[PDB]
């Protein structure tokens, strides 16, 4: 699925950062 | 060959896609490791907007889509599972469909988590006499040995009580709909009496 | 004996995905029957005709100009 | 039981969805719903492709809830079939409707199975004599064959059939099977009824003498029952043919009814409508039917199935795919059933694979084409003598018009079984004696007869004393009318010594309504 469960993914929900971290300083020469 | 079975069944093309990623993650035991990856990358969808041109724009192609999910999901421990399930999902272009496919996995994990969410919605602050009978109450309307847990939420406009959001099922044990009810009762009465 | 006969029930709830062509696509009610009679909370009554995998089809008793989505 | 124990994904009226964590069942198996109000039996049609069976339901889908489980015959719909059966009726499951207790069972057949081949099929043409005489005469039926009796919605082919079971079914040694597809309940009630009153159907525990079984899934069963109760009563038959080896009758009332139920259930298993708004597949579920009553080298299934029509239309596509299927075909018509003609086959549209000169004898067959001649050659002229009238016509024409007005009241019949309101005794025609009048007619041997003498008579005989009765009563005339009423000795009493014989009768004070609804 409804809104009401897809809405709530709009806050961040992840508690950990060993995936958000690394990949946003590859992602940019991967795209160039 | 041999897949452990969901704890509940669910709807087609979105939650099929989550009911394997649970049975894979099961056989591996990794249920909230690929949680917190699918998590991840929900808000890292949110960040940048490289990535979320991976999933809304129609003109780029596959060859150079499926290399860059290959080549970004390559390193930082990633599990073989998220990243084989985002090799397949970016083949065929199905990103767009990870924030609809978390949801229906995040509803097996709180299945087999044997968690069950509610809320309950007052309208002063809760004290802790006023709590811990509110949880006596409250779990004779779940159906097993589960482990209901309590939001809390502050509205005025209930006169004191509480309403129970399960979020598919709904008491209102408030004294707002209570005198509500109470004056529709009487005016059945005084046309009639 | 009212007030002493006073148990406010459980109502298995669900929203509204989407009304017209004298249709409510209601979301949930995983515990309704083929041809339940269901109540809107504007009054107007309905039957649950259509039970789907992902929502309920519910024909309106009645005009449907009084029900919105949610 | 984690396997093997599916739970119901979603109901669409009568077409139910069943999901399976693994084996799902075959196609054309019946499953079973746990927890239902009645004993609700679903057929698997389709493979979804989701683990998902979507199944018909042989009963009603009201109060299905979608997390209930339902079970795996592994099996499809088993019927009991054998000697046991015989007087009992039986639903689209086998389960007895008549409240006589079980039903006693010798083997227990599945409905789904294939059509006999083609080396066992047999090629044999001898004649059916039924009594009537436009079937008789015109399209005489195959004994061990094919039967449709067309035209719809009051033109008498419920009446028809009746009549044909009351003529064939006792004289004919061998069983005999009605499955009624689809028609009212109060007529398979009365059906019944006169079958215990006649005989063919015996209670108590001489129930094995009786010689007739009914299967019913009349018009008030839901789609999933309709389509599925002409395979019950042809695997009923198919007992009697192929193991006990002997000679049945099979009256399937309103197959159309079939074909009905099959595109009621067809609208809402998302398949695309063919022409005028049936399934796809009208041809090959009619054709899987329709060619497991067959007659093989063992036994023999005469079968006379009414088809009716939609709206009088013989070019709508359910009727005109079940013309291919049949032998004999007498077509029902409402502008002769208008005409006041009964039985109302149309004599030019109904036909026969009987009607051959190396069959029958061409006397038989020279009389058929000389009717059917006379009959054309009226039909051509009919706008002739609307507009223009009878005084302008030929000789020859207007004594083939004369010829024609004769025949088509001679080939009407009182029935044995419309005499409960109509009043003329049915006449059982013999076969020599209907031709031989008909030769007569032809030649014209009665030509100075009235016209109404043909009407309702049976055969050559009771036209000419119908002519000597209604030509009796328009000379016939009483002096004073011989009354006597008046002055009779100690016969009439007054009219309140009559008033005082009258019992009277209470009346029990305002309905009582509310003293027999507090009761409950
Ligand atoms: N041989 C007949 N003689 C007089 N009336 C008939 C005859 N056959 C049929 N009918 C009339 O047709 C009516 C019923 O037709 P029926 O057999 O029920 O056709 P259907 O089943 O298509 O409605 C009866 O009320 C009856 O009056
Ligand atoms: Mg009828």
């Amino acid at each position: 699925a409804d809104a009401k469960a897809l809405d709530e993914l709009r806050k961040p929900k992840f508690s950990s950062k060993y995936l958000i971290q690394h990949v946003s300083q590859k992602l940019i020469p991967a795209v160039k | 060959l041999k897949l452990p079975t969901a704890p509940l069944q669910l709807s087609g093309t979105s939650a099929q896609i989550a009911t394997l990623l649970w049975q894979v993650a099961a056989k591996e035991n990794q249920l909230d490791k690929v949680q917190d990856e699918l998590y991840q990358f929900i808000e890292l969808f949110k960040q940048h907007s490289e990535l979320r041109r991976l999933a809304t724009d129609p003109f780029v192609p596959t060859l150079v889509r499926t290399k860059i999910i290959s080549s970004v999901l390559k390193d930082s421990g990633a599990s073989e599972i998220t990243k084989k399930l985002f090799e397949a999902l970016a083949d065929e272009g199905a990103l767009s469909a990870l924030l609809e496919v978390t949801v229906n996995y995040e509803e097996l994990m709180l299945a087999h988590k044997k968690e069950v969410y509610c809320t309950v919605i007052t309208a002063e602050p809760l004290d802790k006499l006023e709590r811990v009978e509110l949880t006596k109450k409250a779990e004779k309307f779940v159906d097993a040995g589960f482990k209901l847990v309590m939001q809390e939420k502050i509205d005025k406009k209930l006169l004191g009580g509480f309403v129970i959001e399960f979020s598919d099922r709904r008491v209102d044990m408030s004294t707002a709909k209570k005198v509500e009810e109470f004056n529709n009762f009487v005016n059945k009465l005084v046309l009639s009496i | 004996e009212w007030e002493k006969s006073y148990q406010p029930p459980v109502i298995h709830l669900g929203r509204v995905l989407s009304v017209g062509d004298g249709i409510a696509r209601v979301y949930g009610l995983k515990s309704v029957q083929a041809g339940e009679l269901v109540c809107f909370d504007s009054g107007v009554k309905g039957m649950a005709l259509n039970l789907q995998a992902d929502h309920v089809g519910v024909v309106v008793f009645g005009n449907d100009s009084v029900i919105h989505q949610g | 039981p984690a396997i093997d124990a599916g739970y119901v994904s979603q109901v669409i009226g009568p077409v139910v969805d069943v999901r399976f964590d693994g084996e799902l069942p075959s196609i054309l198996s019946s499953l079973e719903v746990e927890g239902h109000s009645v004993r609700l039996v679903l057929e698997v049609a389709q493979h979804m492709g989701d683990n998902t069976v979507r199944c018909i339901a042989m009963d009603s889908t009201d109060g299905l809830v979608r997390g209930q489980k339902v079970v795996d015959t592994g099996s499809p719909i088993k019927v009991p079939v054998g000697r046991g059966t015989l007087g009992r009726i039986m639903n689209v499951i086998g389960e007895p409707v008549d409240e006589q207790g079980p039903i006693d069972a010798a083997d227990i057949w599945s409905i789904h199975r294939e059509a006999p081949e083609f080396t066992e099929q047999s090629t044999e043409q001898e004649i059916l004599v039924t009594g009537i005489k436009v079937v008789d005469l015109l399209a005489p039926y195959q004994r061990g064959g094919k039967i449709g009796l067309f035209g719809g919605a009051g033109v008498g082919k419920t009446v028809l059939i009746m009549e044909l079971i009351n003529n064939v079914a006792k004289a004919h040694g061998g069983f005999s099977v009605f499955a009624g597809v689809g028609e009212r309940t109060r007529e398979g009630n009365d059906l019944y009824r006169e079958m215990i009153e006649s005989g063919v159907i015996k209670l108590g525990a001489e129930r094995g003498n009786s010689k007739c079984t009914l299967v019913y899934g009349q018009m008030n069963e839901p789609p999933g029952a309709r389509a599925r109760v002409a395979l019950t009563g042809l695997t009923v038959a198919e007992y009697f043919r192929d193991i006990e080896g002997q000679d049945v009758l099979l009256f399937v009332d309103n197959i159309f009814r079939f074909t009905q139920a099959n595109s009621e259930v067809s609208a809402l298993l998302g398949r695309i409508p063919s022409a005028v708004g049936y399934q796809p597949t009208l041809a090959t579920d009619l054709g899987g039917l329709q060619e497991r009553i067959t007659t093989t080298t063992k036994g023999s299934i005469t079968s006379v199935q009414a088809v009716y029509v939609p709206a009088d239309d013989l070019t709508d596509p359910a009727p005109a795919t079940t013309f291919a299927h049949l032998d004999a075909t007498t077509v029902l018509s409402r502008s002769i059933a208008e005409l006041g003609i009964y039985p109302a086959v149309d004599p030019l549209d109904s036909t026969s694979r009987m009607l051959n000169p190396n069959v029958i004898g061409a006397e038989h067959y020279n009389v058929a084409r000389g009717v059917q001649k006379v009959l054309q050659d009226y039909k051509n002229l009919q706008d002739i003598i609307a507009i223009l009238g009878m005084d302008e016509l030929s000789e020859e024409d207007k004594l083939t018009v004369a010829r024609a007005r004769k025949i088509q009241r001679f080939l009407s019949q009182p029935f044995q079984v419309a005499e409960v309101f109509t009043g003329t005794p049915g006449k059982y025609v013999d076969l020599a004696d209907t031709i031989s009048g008909f030769q007569g007619v032809l030649t014209g041997k009665y030509d100075d007869l009235p016209e109404m003498a043909f009407y309702m008579v049976g055969d050559i005989k009771e036209v000419k004393e119908k002519a000597d009765k209604m030509a009796k009563d328009i000379a016939s005339r009483k002096e004073a009318d011989n009354k006597k009423v008046s002055e009779e000795l100690k016969d009439i009493p007054s009219l309140d010594k009559l008033v005082s014989e009258i019992k009277e009768v209470v009346i029990e004070e305002d309905d009582g309504l509310e003293e027999d609804f507090k009761a409950e």
